This record gives structure tokens, C-alpha cells and sequence, in this order.
């Protein structure tokens, strides 16, 4: 019939129908287990929470993450969120649907045949197939030439695409994005005296980081501006009613995606990152990736992360390119909105994996087709 | 009719965009590298070729703004596709991202032959099978002027005495009598540059007795003798 | 029924038609083909880049001439070269028009017998003839005595003609040509750092000879000049926006003209291959061809290639001669333009080979026509 | 490289510190297939190549077609994206570039030197690779001595003891007078 686009992040699920503009279904990939003792009658029949009902009563809970990194940990909770994706939120049959699922690149193997496996042997559906999210993010921006950085919750990679042809020696991968950031914010929020250590104040903490949290321009002179002054205090009130303050950790937090020394790692930053990958790319397709670097994922949402990638690329770059970052405002949905247009042509209908085929391959045959 | 020159455009675009509009695509070919871009008057021309065309397999012109150069993309494929094996074209090196892109030399290496092939169909259904011949279309013209009777009757296509479309409309009225109009037409004082207006005054009218004319009148005042023929081809279907 | 004169060097491809006094096609003789992953859909289907096309699109491919040293080493190739120079750049029906072809001298006899079977049988023109390119380069001189030095791409050879007679027996042939100068520029170009290997980074390579790169008057005190002083450095803007610079390399490249040893050939240069060729001719012709030097292709378009073969064969004249070099600048054109004017003359219209001829007496019949 | 194709096992190894244990595990592992896609249709079956290494904090990885996969880079550059051919072809190549009469001895003398020409079989497929270049009634013959990782070192104590090297040394009268130009003239 229809198509189902299901982009599996490490911290969101994005889910919907093919042909549309928005994914239908947006909630926490999450699993919560109380964590507590149960005394009143009826009311401890429920052995899981899943969706936004696991961040609703997350008081009482335990929250873990099926996916870190982009690699699935947990097999049986990610079979909970794909019978809540398919069952509660989208409320289809997957026996009637083809599925388009989403992966990272230079990610185990064994990561996408299990997929492969689940979708075909567990939800019974009649085709499948995975794409890479950094190239539907091209797809979402009407483009087949740019240098695309998505940066979500567990992943920051980048793939060079030139023509629609890919250049696979110069896609850079690091495992730096949204809950390392989240994670280096309770660190440095110790240094007020906010103590946040359950895995529930974990995410009143990315709550935090989502509405105060910004990218300096000159992180050197933000520095010596909130030494100074209190013109940067913001102020955030807790679930409980107490209001906390940060003036310095707005800027600090984001900054370890330039400088991942924060975090104690050796790589270098998102900046860096894009222009070696260009660097790694011929001579003669790299005027068209300086001009075109596509900005992807709910990392790069922090106000003045473009600016700051324009002029930092722009040192790097020999000053008669010129640099351009293309970030949408949907770029929240561009891996959801990119897999809706693919799996909406007509000249896709032939690249499912069929079941057919999977029935004389066995999971392996991910491996060819995508 | 629009008969106006633009500021930058060789004489090849202009003969192909004439035929375009001339032969009823349904958007109006403005550039060639601008409205061709989306394969569906490419598209369309190739049902004017006798060449079939699935309209199941093409993305309508209304277009999603999410995926439409995607869109546009997929008809070009197909219209190249439609060149090389039914159409029986020598497109080498040609894909649907050249159409897609608006690549010039690429662009004219499609629709010239689509412009071959058509004047070639029009050729063999003057005939009874696949011959084609211009001595056999230049008697009939000399010999149906003399129903009526009019001093008019050339030796081939390269004779310059059909400078002037003086010849041409005493050719528009022997089939149909209704079109005498003999109020706008010049003879014997004729310069070059009004002789123009006259070989659009004979052009303008082959389209309302029925033949299907896709030449210049610039083609017609100088004496493009692959131009010209056309023009007699296309009346004697109408005649006959 | 206008003849078609496609002059197809090892280089570039000129074609046009007889009568016009500049051929109307000029595009590089490559084919390319991607060598990277396509990765999005409705862009991978183009499987060759033929034209100026291949040129855009370097980036992702891997570049092939077709011919190599004037000789085709790749029929399937070269097709595909004659297809895009008459349904796409020149746009005609080969069916009517006689095609007129050329040719290097002393040439395996294969090479034209088997494209006299191509343009026959697969291309099917009413007639067709294949001309020697340095006797189309003395038609567009308006001459009928000369030696003329030929350099183009593959093959540099001397052909002395007197009073419209050829002496076969004086026919030199070189194998060393521009095409061994830009490999040559390679070399020595990472004397300074600067490294080019793909064959996508030999097109840049050739753009900076065609643009940087003359001849020394004196090769000595240019070579004692520019180790002295910086004047003769110069500078050049790669695709990416980097710069380098070559100060000795400008006039060391095409000094192995002159010097074939710098790329270890034992052959003599140029200025004695044509003084060798005018002492094989007979001693009472020798004065006029003195006087009439006429050199044609690309390769002779250096700054100072010809007052260097003057100063250079003045040397071995007997001094008494006067030694005149005649170096139009409508040079890379000579024998395109020739051959325009040899097929326009009618006493020319019985020299074609027909179709009738060539269906009884097979693709051997161009031996003796020609 | 090595290390890109070892993360499609889960193996992550991206500091400098870890490169140097990516390294340690290809001088250990690696080794040059014979035929290329014989011995991938055999990893794929089988699992008579797995072999394991033991990382420093005691973590044990296993690779099975990462061993002969890696050094075949040397013979299809295409893996790491480049557009070269591989060392077999450039040897050919060379050969023939030379005088049409010194082949023959070219043929028979290939000598191997390096840290990288050590992976078990690297001399069975070059020896087997360029014969298939070769004219068929050549000789080939590789030479590659188990001292191959200091042929450099050791034929420059060779070179640096013999008394008829003892003028072409560059002294520092020579450079004091032409500066640090002359060592393009004496060498
Ligand atoms: N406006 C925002 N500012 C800063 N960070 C944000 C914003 N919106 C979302 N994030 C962060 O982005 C991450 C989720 O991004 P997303 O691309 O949905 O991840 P995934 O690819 O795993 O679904 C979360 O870690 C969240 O904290
Ligand atoms: N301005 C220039 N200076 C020096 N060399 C040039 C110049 N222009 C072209 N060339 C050389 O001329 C060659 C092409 O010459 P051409 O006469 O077309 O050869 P062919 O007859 O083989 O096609 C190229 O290899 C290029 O290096
Ligand atoms: N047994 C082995 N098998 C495979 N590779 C090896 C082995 N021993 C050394 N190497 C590789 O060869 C290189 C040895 O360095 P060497 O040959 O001395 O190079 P260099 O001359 O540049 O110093 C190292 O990079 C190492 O990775
Ligand atoms: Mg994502
Ligand atoms: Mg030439």
C-alpha cells in the first residue's frame, strides 16, 4: 500500500508515512522499569513504560536507552519501541507496509542484519530496506552535490556526495552529539551546586541544555564577557518549583563540539572534521562541497552554530573559496523528511529488499542491496 | 502568432522552438534551456513522433515541494530512455541529469533529432509506404495551380524566385477557394524587408486551412531549401 | 551535400564542415567513467562521459584517451567519440555527408583500414577519405613547397613537400609530444611539493602548460637567470583556491623538445629531425624548403618555439641559406583548415572513396586510394 | 584502513595511541591472499581463518577476513579510494619503460625491501601477478631475503665503508663555499 519511514535515532524516534512532510509520531526512545515498591492493588500490573508515558512518570522509574552511539545494546527494548512505533503511534498492520529504516555510517554490520531479521521475521514485513541519514538529508534539501554534518543524539558523522556519487574513503565519523553534551552539562552544573544524578534529572538537564544553551561566536571573548558582567544569567525552574541559574555553562556546554578536549577526547572538532573530509575528496569537486555544507540533526539546532561554522571553515579554507552552510529550520526532520521523498519514487519500488529475497539469503542480504 | 527576435539566440533554437509551439505542446516553449528541463514537452513531442509514451510512468506537473527536482528527474530519465530503443536516437554520453540540467549542446542533440524524425513521418505518409522524394512533391504544386490557373510554378526548392511568398499563397487557396485574401499581398513592388510581412501574411494562414506548417518565414524569404520543402510537404497533406 | 572534415588528434577532436574557414566542434577526445558509489537515485545512470562533459564531471571519474601516439588504441571508445561529434556536436545525419579524415604518417596500416570499416559500415556516409595532416597544413599556408614540423598531441613528424610532390623517403616521425610534456610537468613539479597523480589532476597539469610554459632562447643563461633572481616565478590558482608557483619548470618543460634525454629518449630534438629531414631531400630543393619551415598543432604554440628553430637550424645551415620560419597564429587549426579547403576544391570530387568501391574491393581499398 | 573496517565487527579505535595497537595487530594477523575472492568465498563459509588478539586490558577481538583484506590495498588501491594500480602493475610498468634489452634481467631480478613487503605470501602473489603480465617466456623471479626490513640500513654500511665512497662525501669546506645547494650536485 503505503510506505512507513521509521528514523530510529539514539534519542528520538521519527515516524510517519511516506509522501508526507512531517513524521506523525515524534517520542523518546526510551524504556523506563519502576524502580520502587508497589503497594496499592492494580497499579503495579505494568512491567514497562515506553513512549512519552516513560518520560510522564519518570519519577518513579529507571530510564535506559535501547540505542548509544547509533548501535543498537538492547534487543528486546528495541523490539518495545518498534511494537509501540507500529501498534500505539502509527496504529497500522506492518504485514501491509514496506518499512524504510535508517543507520549510521561505519556501523557494526551485525547492527543491520539484526534489523534486517527483526523486521522480517518478528513484524512480518513484506519488504525493507536501510538507508544512510546522511544522504536523505540531501534528498531533504532538493540537493545531489554537499558535504552533509548530521549531528544527532549519539552520532556526529559526515559523507561527502558529489553528483549523487559518494566517496566513501572520506566519510568521518566521531562519537560526539547531543548526550555527551548533556551529560559534560551535569558535570559543569556541580559548579553551582546543582547535583543532578538520576537517570530522570538526566532529562531535566537536556531540557535545560535544549532552551539555554547557545554557540559563542569567540568563545574567548564570551569568557571574559560573563567574567565581567551577569548579562548572560539565565534563569531555569526546576519540576519542583526551585530556580537554578548559569550564566557561563550556556556557552561551555556546545563548545565541546569544537573542543573535544572538554570531554577528555583527542579528536578534533566538528570544524576540523568537515574540512578534512572536503580535504580528502578531489581537487576538482571541492569548490562545490565548500559551498554546500548541509547541516542535519537536533545538535545543530543551537543558536549561532552556523555562524560559528562559517567562520571557522572559512580560516581553514584558502580565502578565495567561498563558504557556505545550508541549515534549515526543519532540520530537526531532514533524515525523516529525506527518507519520505525516497520512499515515495516511483524508481525506488525496485530496490526493496523483498521477503522473497530474504527468505533464499537470509539476513546477509542487507549487505548487497544497501 | 509570436514572431519576435531575442536578444541572445542562434537561428537553430529559434527553428526548434518555432516547432515546438508550432506543432501544439501544451506549455508555451519560451528558452529551450528553461522549459525543457522537467522532460514533459520532450515528452510529449515523442507522441507526435508516433512513438509510444506510458503517462502512467510520468510525474504530472503538479509537483510536491518536498522531492520535486527528484520528480523532474525521474521524467527525464525516461524521456532518454524513450530515445534510445523506441526512438531508435544515437544518444551517447546523454543521461537525464543533462536534459535536467539545461545542458545546451546535450539539449539540441535531443530535439534535433526529434525534428528529423517528425519531418521524416511527414514524408512517408505524403506516399504509400517508406519512400520519401523531393522531385515527386515539387510537380504536384505545379501541377495543382493549374485548376485555377496562376502564373506560378518553380523548378525545385533552391529557385529564388519563391523570395518573395508570393508563390506560397497562390498555393494556400487552390485547396481551399474560402481563402482568396489577396488584400495584403505584394507583386512587383516588393523590396526586400517588405516581403517579411508578407511571408508571415502566407504562414500564419496554412495553420487555419489545416496544414500544419512548423517553418520560419525567415526560412522562406531566403531560400533554406530544407526549410521550404517542408512547407509544400506540409500543404500537399492538407490537399490531398 | 556539405563534406564533414573531423580532424581527431590524440587530443582534441576538431570537426566542422568544408567551405567554413574554423571548425565549429572542438571538445577534448576523452571518455570517462565514474569510479565512485552512487548513492542517490535517477543519478547513476549515465555509464559514459564523452565531450567537454567528461571535463566538467573529472571530479568522479577516470579519464581515457581513446588514442594514443596517433594511433586509436580503443575502438569501442573511439565510436563513441564519432557519435557524440556528429549527433551531438555537429548534429547531422553522417548518411549524407562525405567525411574526410586524417591522419599521422608512417601509421600502422590497421589503424586506417579499420576506420574506413567504422565510417563505411556503422556509420554508413556516402564517401569518405583519409588525408595526411601535414599535407592539409601546407593548403592552409597557400603553399605547395615547404617542410612542414607537425606537433600536436601524440606524434610530432616533418613531411618535406616541393612543388606539390612529397619525398616519402625524408618523412621523419617523433613520438613525443605534448602529451609527454604535460607527463613531464608531473615530474618535476614535485621538485617543489606539489603532487599530481590521478588522471583528472593531468587535465590541471596541462592547464598550467598551456598557460605558464615558453621556450628559452638560450636554455643555459634562462637556467642561470632563474637561479639567480625570482623574476621569472609565477604563480597559478588550483580548482580548490590553492596556489602555486613554478619559476624553473616554465621553460625546463618544454625544453625536452629540444632536448629529448630530459625524458631519457635517445632521439634527437626537433630543430635536428627537421635539418636531418631537409639533407635527405635533394640538394637542389634544399634552399626553398630552408626558406619554408611551416609549423602547425598545439605543441608549436609556445612563446619563442620559433625563434628558437631559427636560431637553432641557422646553426647547422650552411650560412649562406636564409632560414625563415613560418608560424601563423591560426596554428592549432592548420590542418582542420587545409582539409576544409582540400574538400571544398572540385577536382577533389573524384578522390573519394564511394561506398561502391569500398563493397567490392573491402577496407583495403583505402591503401591504394590514399 | 585496517582500522575503518575493523569498526564493521564493533572494534572502535580511533586515538593515536590506538593506532599503534592497530598497527601491532597487522604485523601479527596480516597476510597477503593468494587469490583474493577464492579466500573470500572461504571466510565466508568457514571459520578455519578467525583468528584472535588479545588488546592490552585484556579485551580479546577476533578477525577473520580483515587479515587478508587489509594488505590487499597494495594490489587494489581502490579500497582506500584511490585511483593508482596496484604495486604488481607499477613493477610491470617501470619494466616497461625500460630499453627493450635490459627486460629480461629486470625480470629476474625483483627485490623486495621494506617493513611492508614482510606479509606471508606477499612474494608468492607478486610472483604470480606480474608472470600473468609478463610474456610467458620470461623468468620471473623474486628475491626477497628475511633481512628485507634493513636492506636499506644495511646496504648504506655497505656503501659507507667501501674507500673508493670516501671522496664523494659532501665535507663542510664544500658547503661553507656553495651553502646547502651542493647536495644537489654530489648527490
Ligand atoms: N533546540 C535544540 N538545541 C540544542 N539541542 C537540541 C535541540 N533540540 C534537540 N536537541 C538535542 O538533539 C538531540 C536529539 O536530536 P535528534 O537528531 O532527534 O537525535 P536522533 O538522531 O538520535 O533522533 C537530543 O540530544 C537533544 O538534546
Ligand atoms: N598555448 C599553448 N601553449 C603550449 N601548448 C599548448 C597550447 N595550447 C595547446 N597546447 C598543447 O597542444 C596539445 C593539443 O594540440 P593539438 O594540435 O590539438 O593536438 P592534436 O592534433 O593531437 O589534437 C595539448 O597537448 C597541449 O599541451
Ligand atoms: N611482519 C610485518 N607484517 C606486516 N607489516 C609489517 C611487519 N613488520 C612491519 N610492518 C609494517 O611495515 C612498516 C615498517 O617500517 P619500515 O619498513 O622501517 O618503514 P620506513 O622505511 O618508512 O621506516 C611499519 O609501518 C609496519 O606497519
Ligand atoms: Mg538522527
Ligand atoms: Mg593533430
Amino acid at each position: 500500500t503505503t510506505a512507513l519511514v521509521c528514523d530510529n535515532g539514539s534519542g528520538l524516534v521519527k515516524a510517519g508515512f511516506a509522501g508526507d512532510d512531517a513524521p506523525r509520531a515524534v517520542f523518546p526512545s526510551i524504556v523506563g522499569r519502576p524502580r520502587h515498591q508497589g503497594v496499592m492493588v492494580g497499579m503495579g500490573q505494568k512491567d514497562s513504560y515506553v513512549g512519552d508515558e516513560a518520560q510522564s512518570k519518570r519519577g518513579i522509574l529507571t530510564l535506559k536507552y535501547p540505542i548509544e552511539h547509533g548501535i543498537i545494546t538492547n534487543w528486546d527494548d528495541m523490539e518495545k519501541i518498534w511494537h509501540h512505533t507500529f501498534y500505539n503511534e502509527l496504529r497500522v498492520a506492518p504485514e501491509e507496509h514496506p518499512t524504510l529504516l535508517t543507520e549510521a555510517p561505519l556501523n557494526p554490520k551485525a547492527n543491520r542484519e539484526k534489523m534486517t531479521q527483526i523486521m522480517f521475521e518478528t513484524f512480518n514485513v513484506p519488504a525493507m530496506y536501510v538507508a544512510i541519514q546522511a544522504v536523505l538529508s540531501l534528498y531533504a534539501s532538493g540537493r545531489t552535490t554537499g558535504i552533509v554534518l548530521d549531528s544527532g543524539d549519539g552520532v556526529t558523522h559526515n559523507v561527502p556526495i558529489y553528483e549523487g556519487y559518494a566517496l566513501p574513503h572520506a566519510i568521518m565519523r566521531l562519537d560526539l552529539a547531543g548526550r555527551d553534551l548533556t551529560d559534560y552539562l551535569m558535570k559543569i552544573l556541580t559548579e553551582r551546586g546543582y547535583s543532578f544524578v538520576t537517570t530522570a534529572e538526566r532529562e531535566i538537564v537536556r531540557d535545560i541544555k535544549e532552551k539555554l544553551c547557545y554557540v559563542a561566536l569567540d568563545f574567548e571573548n564570551e569568557m571574559a564577557t560573563a567574567a565581567s558582567s551577569s548579562s548572560l544569567e539565565k534563569s531555569y525552574e526546576l519540576p519542583d518549583g526551585q530556580v537554578i541559574t548559569i550564566g557561563n555553562e550556556r556557552f561551555r556546554c556546545p563548545e565541546t563540539l569544537f573542543q573535544p578536549s572538554f570531554i577528555g577526547m583527542e579528536s578534533a572538532g566538528i570544524h576540523e572534521t568537515t574540512y578534512n573530509s572536503i580535504m580528502k575528496c578531489d581537487i576538482d569537486i571541492r569548490k562545490d562541497l565548500y559551498a554546500n555544507n548541509v547541516m542535519s540533526g537536533g545538535t545543530t539546532m543551537y543558536p549561532g552554530i552556523a555562524d560559528r561554522m562559517q567562520k571557522e571553515i572559512t580560516a581553514l579554507a584558502p580565502s578565495t573559496m567561498k563558504i557556505k552552510i545550508i541549515a534549515p529550520p526543519e532540520r530537526k526532520y531532514s533524515v525523516w523528511i529525506g527518507g519520505s521523498i525516497l520512499a515515495s519514487l516511483s524508481t525506488f519500488q525496485q530496490m526493496w529488499i523483498t521477503k522473497q529475497e530474504y527468505d533464499e539469503a537470509g539476513p546477509s542480504i542487507v549487505h548487497r542491496k544497501c | 502568432i509570436d514572431w519576435t527576435l531575442l536578444e541572445g539566440e542562434t537561428r537553430e533554437e529559434r527553428t526548434f522552438r518555432n516547432w515546438m509551439n508550432s506543432l501544439g505542446v501544451n506549455p508555451h516553449v519560451n528558452h529551450l534551456y528553461a522549459d525543457l528541463q522537467d522532460a514533459l514537452v520532450i515528452l510529449q513531442l515523442y507522441e507526435r513522433i508516433k512513438v509510444p509514451v506510458d503517462w502512467s510512468k510520468v510525474n504530472k506537473p503538479p509537483y510536491p515541494k518536498l522531492g520535486a527536482n527528484m520528480k523532474k528527474l525521474e521524467n527525464c530519465n525516461y524521456a532518454v530512455e524513450l530515445g534510445k530503443h523506441p526512438a531508435k536516437f544515437s544518444l551517447v554520453g546523454i543521461g537525464g541529469q543533462d536534459l535536467n540540467d539545461g545542458n545546451q549542446t546535450l539539449t539540441l542533440a535531443l530535439v534535433w533529432q526529434l525534428m528529423r524524425r517528425y519531418t521524416l513521418n511527414v514524408l512517408e505518409d505524403l506516399g504509400d509506404g517508406q519512400k520519401a522524394n523531393d522531385d515527386i512533391i515539387v510537380n504536384w504544386v505545379n501541377r495543382t495551380l493549374s485548376e485555377a490557373g496562376k502564373s506560378t510554378s518553380i523548378q525545385s526548392f533552391k529557385d529564388k524566385t519563391i523570395s518573395s511568398s508570393l508563390a506560397v499563397v497562390d498555393l494556400i487557396d487552390a485547396i481551399q477557394p474560402g481563402c482568396i485574401n489577396y488584400d495584403l499581398v505584394k507583386s512587383g513592388n516588393l523590396t526586400e524587408d517588405d516581403k517579411h510581412n508578407n511571408a508571415k501574411y502566407a504562414v500564419s494562414m496554412a495553420r487555419r486551412i489545416g496544414a500544419r506548417v512548423y517553418a520560419l518565414p525567415e526560412d522562406l524569404v531566403e531560400v533554406k531549401p530544407k526549410m521550404v520543402m517542408t512547407v509544400f510537404a506540409c500543404l500537399m497533406g492538407r490537399g490531398m
